[PDB]
């Protein structure tokens, strides 16, 4: 049936896509070293694609580790619009996600939100590294509740 | 461990299988049972069109011997 | 107390200076970097499977 | 077809001369040359000339002109024209196809093209000798020749790249 | 003397590539010269019938050349076989 | 006939470069004390295939800056002449048998360095610009060392047919006689074939990805993919040089199984050698190069050109 | 023939493979020259195996070697007269 | 006489011709120079190696190796003038009006 | 047209320098991270 090709192939290209993502590093903080600990082998991430290829151009998801000031508003911003799609970004940390520990402060926006289109939040100061991996994981997942093909089908 | 990159390596030792079986039993089959006659040198060329031209069918590889004389 | 770090004195004689000639044009230094790695293949990983494994606190 | 697969590339070899004698961005030049370049070892490959041939690949195409338009990186404006840009590189270009088809045409017609040399409109395999060459490929057997008879030659060559060591540094060197 | 002698030391104590290339080419350049094969090289050198023994003319006065190939008169080149 | 033995050579060769990918990941993770991809299919033997696909289903980017002409015959340019380049390589009997098939290999070895100069080009950035500008100026200074070590070996061969190479290579392998020559060789693979001590370009941090610095997924496969390619064949090509078989006429399936496991493991040196040096700076590679590699390569010349003659020792061609 | 269906092949699939990723989703100089240079003069060279076989390779002794020197001396011109220190 | 080697005469001619018109960059001049000694390189084989002259197989490697040595000393000469004037275009170079 | 230079030195033209000012930082994991720098270099040497 017409409807189970759309789904063969809307679970190959899902399978492939939450699979193999290769993050681009934009660690500012101490949010950055924790993800960064996630590289070590104690919760290797390259046992599932995310690997070593960085070069922001192939990346498919964006890490947004630290805080997030205002001189760096326009250059952050810029990164994600040549980050081609399927882009998604990862709002690492309390800081990142909405200021945090520096919430009433003049050199921080509150949050990724008001730059980049957030879709998935970690929550930690700073996020364990694992929850982290967790957090990649139900990104993963979230991926592969995407319908692509079958919402162009419905068209 | 370290016996979990056995099973990537072995897959590739198939795939460049592939290419010393192919080109070697391919000549096999385009020479019937034998290899493709070298030509490095002109004396090796035109061995080949002696042969291929008193073969009747117009293949080298095909060879008549004592059989064919008298 | 105190120590230096690169206070090493390389010796001129002819036995010394053949090690060196001999570690320049035959790379020894850089194969016991070979090796070091190579020996820390065969080494178990340290690799937490998560979910199913998960690290400790 | 395949019988004219010489003039074939030889056609392509004139037009590919039309792309870099026409004047384009030097790194656009270079390219219409590199493909000139390509073809023509072909057209010796199919003479036989196999080592001579592979140096047009080796020391010239993946040699000199590497260098060449290496040079043009480096250097020339910020504004690299496009090969369609100025008319008078396409007008180049049209003016070098005119060429080539007039004789062309009047190559395979009529046959008898004296343009300065008088030159009789043949197949290329017309031309091709006959004989077995024994053991020994001609082309290598001649160039190897270089250390048995080419005594004189190699004495100057080599000195004269000596030399050229010495005049491109001497020239680089901005007193 | 003492100044070449250390010299050569310190060469090969900071430039070692150096006096491995030119103790290789000053040696490559002069084996060559008194070798005892060289002649040898050349010997098999000409051995080797790329082009065919055309025959002679048979007008007599000539015993050296071989009226048959398996004769004995003529060249050989029992020496290429053991060597 | 023969078309079908031309997609038996190229297309096996394909589908290991798209798993190269995984080893690149795992092997150095099984070094680097880490797992490697194993997640996505039994044993990662399914993540160079998700590795695929995506840069064959992500967005191929244009920037406005590139000249969509360059932007497109460079990656062909490239990934190409890897898969040509195969096909005078003597495995058993060669599928092409040029007597010159040693000029063959390298005279587009030299072409290859016109896809990385037009790429560079074509991407029109400062940065990326001066990356490639420096980086084909490094594969130019190892082709003359790679020319010379080439001259020297198949001196005490013969002519430069590569099916040759397995009949002077009979007894003893080529590497005990030429072992000088056999590290001056492997360095040199290791800098044309773009990898650590000489990653350069591709190193995800020293020119972040070089000739992929705008360079991203979709065209960027055959970019990518090419440089891998270049790496199981330029260690094949010392395989057969170095460390060349046996052939039984009757029995072709020795030399497949013996090359094809020689050829593997310096493969495993050659991803072994990233994952324990750091990389060459620019003038590091000069130095290297003109001053200590390039004087020890011609005193070898010397000396490999002599021997021959020294011992009575030349070669039939024929 | 088999050679020019070897590498139309090539290209092909390349360019298959390409349009499916494109529809379905003065020191620089001196080290160039200095190339150049040493690239032609290593084109000398290169007949040396079969010239290696002359039945006059005395001769060929005395001037295959003369070349390499060349590639020596004129390196070492270039190396003591800065060279490849190259501008920095 | 062989349509091929009007081809290639014809290729020196048309290479002779830019050459000498100019258009404004003297890289192009250069790669004009460059198809002058290419052509005569084939041509040269061609008729060589047609007629089996083992020898004259000397000069296609003797003639490129030197016309190479023009590129050894134009090249060199472009960068300075590029160096100086900034564009190595040839209108720029007209210093020696007088 | 004006008379040559009487030591035949004709004038040296301003400056024709390619020093690039290089902006290293907020794209580079070679910068460790939020490393913008400002710098001046004759192509390779700053
Ligand atoms: C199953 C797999 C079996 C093979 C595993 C890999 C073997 C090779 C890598 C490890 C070798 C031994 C490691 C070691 O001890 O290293 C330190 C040692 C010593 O390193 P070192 O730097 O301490 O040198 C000490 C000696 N002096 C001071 C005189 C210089 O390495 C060696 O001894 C290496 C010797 C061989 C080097 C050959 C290099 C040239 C090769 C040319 C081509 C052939
Ligand atoms: C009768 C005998 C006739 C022949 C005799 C020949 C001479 C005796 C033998 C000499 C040694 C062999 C030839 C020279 C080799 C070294 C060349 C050289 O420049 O060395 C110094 C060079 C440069 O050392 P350097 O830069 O520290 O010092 C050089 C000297 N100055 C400072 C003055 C410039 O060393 C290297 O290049 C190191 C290696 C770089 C690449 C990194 C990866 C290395 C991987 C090693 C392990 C794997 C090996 C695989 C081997 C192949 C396997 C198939
Ligand atoms: C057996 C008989 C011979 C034994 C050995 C004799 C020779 C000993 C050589 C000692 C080392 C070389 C000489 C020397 O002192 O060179 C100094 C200098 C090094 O320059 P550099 O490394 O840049 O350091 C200075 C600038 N910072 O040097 C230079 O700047 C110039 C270096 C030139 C290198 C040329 C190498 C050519 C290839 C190898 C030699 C081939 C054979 C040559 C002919 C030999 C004839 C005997
Ligand atoms: S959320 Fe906590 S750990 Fe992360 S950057 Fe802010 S203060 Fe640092």
């Amino acid at each position: 049936r017409g409807e189970y090709v759309v789904a063969k192939l809307d679970d190959l290209v899902n399978w492939a896509r939450r699979s193999s993502l290769w993050p681009m590093t934009f660690g500012l903080a101490c949010c950055a070293v924790e993800m960064m600990h996630m590289a070590a082998p104690r919760y290797d991430m390259d046992r599932f694609g995310v690997v070593f290829r960085a070069s922001p151009r192939q990346s498919d998801v964006m890490i947004v580790a630290g805080t997030l000031t205002n001189k760096m508003a326009p250059a952050l911003r810029k990164v994600y619009d040549q980050m081609p799609e399927p882009r998604y970004v990862v709002s690492m940390g309390s800081c990142a996600n909405g200021g945090g520990y520096y919430h009433y402060s003049y050199s921080v926006v509150r949050g990724c939100d008001r730059i980049v289109p957030v879709d998935i939040y970690v929550p930690g100061c700073p996020p364990t590294a694992e929850a982290l991996l967790y957090g990649i994981l139900q990104l993963q997942r979230k991926i592969k509740r995407e319908k692509r093909l079958r919402i162009w089908y419905r068209r | 461990m370290w016996f979990e990159i056995l099973p990537g390596i072995a897959v590739m030792a198939a795939c460049l299988f592939i290419p010393g079986m192919a080109t070697a039993h391919i000549h096999k089959f385009t020479n019937g049972g034998k290899e493709k006659r070298v030509a490095h040198f002109s004396y090796q060329w035109n061995l080949m069109e002696r042969d291929r031209c008193i073969s009747g069918v117009n293949r080298y590889h095909v060879t008549k011997g004592l059989e064919n004389i008298d | 107390t105190y120590k230096f770090v690169n206070m090493r004195e390389p010796s001129m004689d002819m036995k010394s200076v053949t090690d060196r000639a001999a570690q320049t044009l035959l790379w020894t230094e850089l194969v016991r970097g070979l090796g070091m790695t190579l020996s820390y293949l065969f080494r178990e990983p340290a690799t937490i499977n998560y979910p199913f494994e998960k690290g400790p606190l | 077809m395949t019988m004219y697969i010489a003039f074939i590339l030889s056609t392509i070899f004139v037009i590919g001369f039309v792309g870099f004698s026409s004047k384009p961005s030097p790194i656009y030049g270079g390219l219409g040359l590199i493909v000139s370049g390509g073809v023509g070892c072909g057209i010796v490959l199919n003479f036989g000339g196999s080592f001579l041939g592979l140096m047009v690949f080796l020391i010239y195409l993946g040699g000199m002109l590497v260098v060449f338009g290496y040079t043009t990186a480096m250097a020339t404006e910020m504004y690299p024209e496009v090969w369609v840009s100025n008319k008078t590189v396409f007008g180049a270009f049209v003016s070098g196809l005119m060429m080539e088809f007039c004789m062309v045409y009047y190559a395979l017609k009529e046959e008898e093209v004296e343009i300065i040399f008088k030159f009789n409109g043949l197949g290329d395999w017309v031309i091709y000798d006959t004989g077995d060459s024994g053991f020994f490929s001609e082309e290598a057997m001649g160039i190897a020749a270089l250390y048995s008879y080419g005594t004189w030659l190699v004495i100057v060559t080599g000195w004269s790249l000596l030399i050229g060591v010495v005049v491109i540094m001497e020239i680089t060197r901005g007193n | 003397a003492g100044r070449i002698a250390s010299f050569l030391k310190n060469a090969w104590a900071k430039e070692p590539v150096l006096v491995a290339s030119f103790a290789i080419g000053g040696l490559a350049i002069i084996l060559p010269s008194l070798s005892p094969y060289t002649n040898y090289a050349i010997r098999i050198n000409r051995a080797t019938p790329y082009n065919y023994p055309v025959p002679l003319r048979d007008d007599g006065n000539m015993p050296d050349v071989p009226s048959h190939p398996q004769d004995p008169q003529g060249p050989s080149l029992e020496w290429l076989k053991n060597l | 006939m023969f078309m079908i033995n031309i997609l038996s050579l190229i297309i096996p060769i394909l589908l290991a470069v798209a798993f190269l990918t995984l080893v690149e990941r795992k092997v150095l993770g099984y070094m680097q004390l880490r797992k490697g991809p194993n997640v996505v299919g039994p044993y990662g033997l399914l993540q160079p295939i998700a590795d695929a696909l995506k840069l064959v289903t992500k967005e191929p980017l244009r920037p406005g800056t590139s000249s969509i002409s360059m932007f497109i015959i460079a990656p062909i340019l490239g990934l190409s002449l890897a898969l040509t380049m195969w096909v005078p390589l003597p495995m058993p009997y060669p599928l092409i048998n040029m007597n010159l098939g040693v000029l063959f290999m390298l005279a587009m070895s030299s072409l290859a360095v016109y896809s990385i100069l037009w790429s560079g080009w074509a991407s029109n950035s400062k940065y990326a610009l001066i990356g490639a500008l420096r980086a084909v100026a490094q594969t130019i200074s190892y082709e003359v060392t790679l020319a010379i070590i080439l001259l020297s070996v198949l001196l005490m061969n013969g002519s430069y047919t590569l099916s040759t190479l397995i009949t002077t290579q009979e007894h003893i392998w080529m590497i005990f006689t030429s072992w000088p020559l056999a590290m001056m060789w492997f360095i040199s693979t290791l800098a044309e074939t773009n990898r650590a001590p000489f990653d350069l370009t591709e190193g995800e941090s020293e020119l972040v990805s070089g000739f992929n610095v705008e360079y991203a997924a979709g065209p960027f496969a055959m970019f990518f993919m090419a440089e891998y390619a270049n790496i199981i064949m330029m260690n094949a090509f010392t395989a057969i040089l170095f460390l060349g078989a046996s052939h039984d006429p009757h029995t072709p399936e020795l030399y497949t199984i013996n090359f094809v496991l020689k050829t593997l493991a310096l493969t495993i040196t050659f991803l072994w050698i990233r994952a324990s040096y750091p990389r060459f700076r620019y003038d590091q590679l000069m130095h290297l190069l003109w001053k200590s590699f390039l004087p020890l390569t011609l005193a070898l010349c010397m000396w490999h050109i002599s021997l021959p003659i020294m011992t009575a020792s030349i070669p039939p061609q024929s | 023939m088999n050679i020019m269906l070897t590498l139309l092949t090539n290209v092909t699939l390349a360019s298959l493979l390409v349009l499916i990723a494109f529809w379905l989703p003065m020191k620089f100089f001196l080290v160039a020259i200095t190339f150049l240079l040493f690239d032609l003069e290593i084109a000398l060279l290169l007949p040396l195996p079969w010239a290696s076989q002359t039945n006059n390779l005395k001769t060929m002794l005395t001037m295959a070697l003369f070349l390499l020197i060349l590639l020596a001396a004129s390196l070492a011109y270039e190396w003591t007269q800065k060279g490849l220190e190259w501008a920095e | 006489m062989p349509l091929v080697y009007m081809n290639i005469i014809m290729a020196f001619a048309i290479a002779l011709a830019g050459l000498l018109m100019y258009r404004s960059h003297l890289m192009s001049s250069l790669l004009c120079l460059e198809g002058m000694m290419l052509s005569l390189f084939i041509m040269s084989t061609l008729i060589i190696l047609n007629t089996h002259f083992t020898l004259a197989n000397m000069m296609p490697i003797i003639l490129l190796v030197f016309a190479a040595c023009e590129a050894a000393l134009g090249l060199s000469l472009l960068v300075m003038v590029s160096n100086t004037y900034g564009t190595d275009y040839v209108q720029n170079l007209n210093l020696l009006q007088c | 047209w004006k008379p040559p230079p009487w030591n035949d030195v004709d004038p040296p033209k301003d400056t024709l320098v390619s020093n690039l000012t290089l902006n290293f930082g907020p794209q580079h994991p070679a910068a460790h991270g939020v490393l913008r720098l400002v710098m001046e270099l004759s192509g390779e040497m700053v």
